[PDB]
Order: C-alpha cells, then sequence, then structure tokens
RNA sequence: CUUCACACAUGCUACAAUGGCCGGUACAAAGGGCUGCGAUGCCGCGAGGUUAAGCGAAUCCUUAAAAGCCGGUCUCAGUUCGGAUCGGGGUCUGCAACUCGACCCCGUGAAGUCGGAGUCGCUAGUAAUCGCAGAUCAGCAACGCUGCGGUGAAUACGUUCC
C-alpha cells in the first residue's frame, strides 16, 4: 500500500523572487517550484475627522 | 460656504452664541433655526435645539459629525411605512 | 500572473489586465503602466517576472487595492450610520442617498417590483 | 533531514524549558500528526469527488487520502448512509515536517488579504485548527487542471498539555499570529 | 411643493463589431452678447482660476459642429458593451447648495444579450440618425419646449377587410 499508488514525491528546490531559497521534498515535476513571495518578504511579517477640517482651512 | 477658497459657512449669529459659553465653559441648549450652518471644531460637546419644520431635535456634536451641515440631524419628512 | 493576489485574466492586453484589480481603472491603468515602462500593447502572457516585480511594488507606495480599500469603502458607510445623519438613515432603508428621485425610480437601490 | 525539524531540536527543544519550566526532557511538546481533510458535501449529489478531492490532496501532501463515508443518514442534507462525503490524509514522520515548513513559508502566505490566524482557536489542549478556503494556496497544484474550488481545514495535533505551551510551540516553528 | 409597499403615461441612455476606444483631418445653418460676450497669455489631469485685447457688433466674442473620412487596437465576452448606484476628492453660482443645484477628477461597475398580450409615428429632403442655437434663467433637475442645419432611405398591387 505504500507502493505505487501513491504520487510521486522527491527533492525540490524553492526559490523566492526576494532571494529566499531553501531546499524541500515535493510533488512539483522536475523540482524547480518558484514563487513570486515567501515567509521573508511578505508584509504581516515584517510590517480624524477633526483634522479633516483642519487641513482644508 | 462650499467652495474652500471662502472658507467653511457657519451664520454669524451661532457663532455669537457659543462664544458667550467658550469664554466661561457653560453646556447649554442653543435654540436655533439655523440648518444651513456647517459644524466646526468648536461645536464639539454643545448641544443644539435644530428647527425640523415644526419643532426643535437636540443634537449633540461629538466628533466625527465635524464635516457636516447642522440640518443633517433634524430630519424633516416622516415616514413610518404604507402598511 | 497573480499582481497583488487578483489573478490576471489570462491572454489580455495589459491596459485592461490592471483594470481587474479593484482600486484601478482606466485613468490609474495608463499611470501604472508609464512609471514602469511596461508598454501598453503588451499581452499579460509575454509577462516578465523581472517586470512584475516592478508594479507589484508601485502600487502599496501609492496607491489603495483590494481589502484595505473594500474595508475603508465599508468602514465611510459605516461612519454615517451611526452619528444618525441624513445619509445614514438613508443607507439603513435601502433607499437612496444623493437626493434621488423615489417615486418612480430608484429601482437599484430597491429591488424589482414588490407589486402590492 | 527535513530542515524543519534539526530547527527544531537546536532552539525549539531547548527555548521551551526556559519558558515552561520543566524537570524532564520527556515533558517539551512536539507536533504528533498533521490532519488535512476536505469535508465534500456536494458529493452525495453528482458522486464526482474522484478528481476533485483525492487527486489535488494527493499532490499537496504527497500521499494519497482516505475517503471518509457518512455515518448516519441526514434527509435534509440529502445524505444517505455510507456515501463517500470526506476525503482525508493523514501525515507523520518527515512528510509532516516537510508540509509544515512547505505550508508556512511558500503557502500560508499566499491568502488572499492575509492578515494573520487566530491564536484563540485552540481545542483546550493545545491542538490548532484552521481552515483554508481555496486550492490555489499551494503550488503544487495547478489552477487550469481542477474543477470547482474548494477549501480544507487543517488539523495540527502537538504533545502540548495546555494551550498557551501549544500556542508558544507553534509560535516558535513560524505560524503568523494576530 | 422633491415623500414611496405600488400602478400608468411621455422621453432619454442602452443591450454593441453598420460597434467601442485612441491618433489624425474635412465640411454647416439659424441665433445670443453691457449687472455682458472673454480672444490671447498663464496656472491646473479636469470642471475652472487669473490677466486682459477687441465688441452694443455682416467688424469682436460666442465658434472647435457632430456624424463623416483615413490609420491603429479590441475579437464576440455581461466584455475595452452598458454607466445605474455608492465611496472619496473638488470647482462655480448664490446671504445660503442638509432637506434639494449642476459640473469635474479618481475609485466602484447594477439591470440589461432586442423586449408577452398589445400599441405608435411616417409617402421625400420625409422617416431614421448627428450635432448647434434660443427663450425663461444668479445658478439649474434642459433627457423638455420652440427652432436650425448635416447625412439621407425603403415602399405604395391596391380598395376586400379595420
Ligand atoms: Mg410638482
Ligand atoms: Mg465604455
Ligand atoms: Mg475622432
Ligand atoms: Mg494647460
Ligand atoms: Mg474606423
Ligand atoms: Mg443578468
Ligand atoms: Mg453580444
Ligand atoms: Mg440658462
Ligand atoms: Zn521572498
Amino acid at each position: 500500500m505504500k507502493s505505487d499508488i501513491h504520487p510521486a514525491y522527491e527533492e525540490t528546490t524553492v526559490v523566492c523572487g526576494c532571494g529566499n531559497t531553501f531546499q524541500t521534498r515535493s510533488t512539483k515535476p522536475g523540482g524547480r517550484i518558484v514563487v513570486e513571495v515567501c515567509s521573508q518578504c511578505h508584509p504581516f511579517y515584517t510590517g480624524g475627522r477633526v483634522a479633516r477640517f483642519e487641513k482644508r482651512y | 460656504p462650499r467652495s474652500l477658497k471662502k472658507g467653511p459657512f457657519v451664520d454669524e449669529h451661532l457663532l455669537k452664541k457659543v462664544d458667550v459659553q467658550n469664554e466661561k465653559n457653560t453646556k447649554q441648549v442653543i435654540k436655533t433655526w439655523s440648518r444651513r450652518s456647517t459644524i466646526i471644531p468648536d461645536f464639539i460637546g454643545h448641544t443644539f435645539a435644530v428647527h425640523d419644520g415644526r419643532k426643535h431635535v437636540p443634537v449633540f456634536v461629538t466628533e466625527s459629525m465635524v464635516g457636516h451641515k447642522l440640518g443633517e440631524f433634524a430630519p424633516t419628512r416622516t415616514f413610518k411605512g404604507h402598511i | 500572473a497573480r499582481l497583488v493576489g487578483v489573478d490576471l485574466p489570462r491572454d489580455k492586453r495589459m491596459e485592461v489586465a490592471l483594470t481587474y484589480i479593484f482600486g484601478i481603472g482606466r485613468t490609474r491603468s495608463n499611470e501604472i503602466l508609464a512609471a514602469t515602462g511596461i508598454d501598453r500593447d503588451l499581452r499579460t502572457r509575454d509577462l516578465t517576472e523581472e517586470q512584475l516585480i516592478h508594479l507589484r511594488d508601485y502600487i502599496e507606495a501609492n496607491l489603495k487595492v483590494e481589502g484595505d480599500l473594500r474595508r475603508e469603502v465599508q468602514a465611510d458607510i459605516r461612519r454615517k450610520i451611526e452619528i444618525g445623519c441624513y445619509q445614514g438613515l438613508r443607507h439603513r432603508r435601502g433607499m437612496p442617498v444623493r437626493g434621488q428621485r423615489t417615486k418612480t425610480n430608484a429601482r437599484t437601490r430597491k429591488g424589482p417590483k414588490r407589486t402590492i | 533531514q527535513p530542515r524543519l525539524k534539526e530547527r527544531y531540536r537546536s532552539e525549539i527543544r531547548d527555548a521551551l524549558r526556559k519558558q515552561f519550566g520543566y524537570g524532564n526532557v520527556m515533558q517539551i511538546p512536539t507536533v504528533t500528526k498533521v490532519v488535512v481533510n476536505m469535508g465534500v458535501g456536494e458529493a452525495a449529489r453528482d458522486a464526482k469527488l474522484i478528481n476533485g478531492a483525492v487527486n489535488d490532496l494527493a499532490l499537496i501532501t504527497g500521499q494519497k487520502p482516505e475517503v471518509r463515508r457518512a455515518r448516519k443518514s441526514i434527509a435534509q442534507f440529502k445524505l444517505r448512509e455510507g456515501m463517500p462525503v470526506g476525503v482525508r490524509v493523514t501525515l507523520r514522520g518527515d512528510r509532516m515536517w516537510e508540509f509544515l515548513d512547505r505550508l508556512t513559508s511558500i503557502a500560508l502566505p499566499r491568502i488572499r488579504d492575509f492578515r494573520g490566524l487566530s491564536p484563540k482557536q485552540f481545542d483546550g489542549v493545545g491542538n490548532y485548527t484552521f481552515g483554508l478556503a481555496e486550492q490555489a494556496v499551494f503550488h503544487e497544484v495547478d489552477v487550469d487542471k481542477i474543477d470547482r474550488v474548494r477549501g480544507m481545514d487543517i488539523n495540527v495535533v502537538t504533545s502540548a498539555a495546555t494551550d498557551d505551551e501549544g500556542r508558544a510551540l507553534l509560535r516558535a516553528l513560524g505560524f503568523p499570529f494576530k
């Protein structure tokens, strides 16, 4: 049951446009997964009406 | 008066009624008919009896109604529903 | 080609493909593509990821798009309701707010004909 | 050797003893299993969960899922007993640490308009459950070979006794909480 | 006097490719102007602001007509069709624009894919379509009304029936 019923699963390199690169084991064919955003370059990971009248006058 | 070149519009008879109370720090109600007056940030905390057509309606200027006209809080018409 | 989490329609010219972002119409689409130098007569399938970085960061420095435009829009409607203004009461009932005629029309704010 | 595991025993295994003063190293919490399931309730009708829920959770997680049948018939759901309504995979060992690292690095920020996960979704022991809303969170499935979009909810079952002990574990692994 | 569970009536803009958008370029008529018409220059994405020439006018301003033509692009999709509704920012008029003004910018992008029974106008420079002007008027709910020119059809056997 742990033989030729499961999908193929081997080593896979992941790179980001920020410059991040690390090495996992995934199911992408060829092992060349490329992301546009990751855990290093995303926001949330690093970050009155009285003044409206004052700005007009 | 609605264009930024000429400032906002408050009636002069309404500006004199709060400047006699901003000088001695009291919060008496201002009976008024001036629905067309802008709320400015010297009306904060003041209450106003604002005429709607048939009676005067109290309105309490808090902080966020400070770019609006004063008549927007006394509704003139009345409609509960057809049935 | 996800730009700001928006999934641009594939095989579409770049002047129109940016307008599928909530917060960008045709005037902003001309001035995203003017500051970044990407030409307007370009399909979105021929886009470069090096080009996609140039306009995935021009937008947060200047513009206001999905989520934090959509919540700023629905917190302005929210603001009028608790201050008890005229438009806030008029927002609460599904009646039109900008001084519209309500005798024979306003079938956009209201639904289809109830027909009593 | 998955890199989230060698990072776990290097500093996470030792920082938890100084926050929670354990006497013995057999008390330090560790995530035991990650369970993902679909829950395709719109498969009692039309009976198509074959390409839908089975063939994408194999691509997300790495092994073929189990199909879960319904246990009692509910009339209002048009649900008959013994009918496939759920698809579930269970991840242990290296495929678990290679899922949690791949989830938090390149997948969990791909949520549209993402502002973090709630830290109050612990059940009382220190097991965390959150729900995804789309399949396009993962690059390992593609938008063009799939049927209709569907979400999934993901359990992270730990060896923790209580909630803030389990909250301190997943914070140290790299879950983003608001 | 502008309300709004609804019903009718007259119109406008639509549902697109005989079209939309962008660039270039051609050809009108009849009117208005002193509490005015504002050329030119200058600032603004724009409505506009400012300066000021000329003109009670076949003289100056209004005044760039729009369809059309040529080039480019979209490629039949609820879309680069549609432009309601709503959010924000403005300008001008006026003592004053909340109830209740018009216009401009940015965002938003609803119904609608040619319309049931029924029903209307039109026989020629007509119908269909395209702009421009006037009166009332501080401004305007002007898509109305009274006019003006542009391009420009198809049909009529016939008198039985309505
Ligand atoms: Mg009347
Ligand atoms: Mg259009
Ligand atoms: Mg043209
Ligand atoms: Mg200029
Ligand atoms: Mg052409
Ligand atoms: Mg429809
Ligand atoms: Mg069509
Ligand atoms: Mg007039
Ligand atoms: Zn990165």
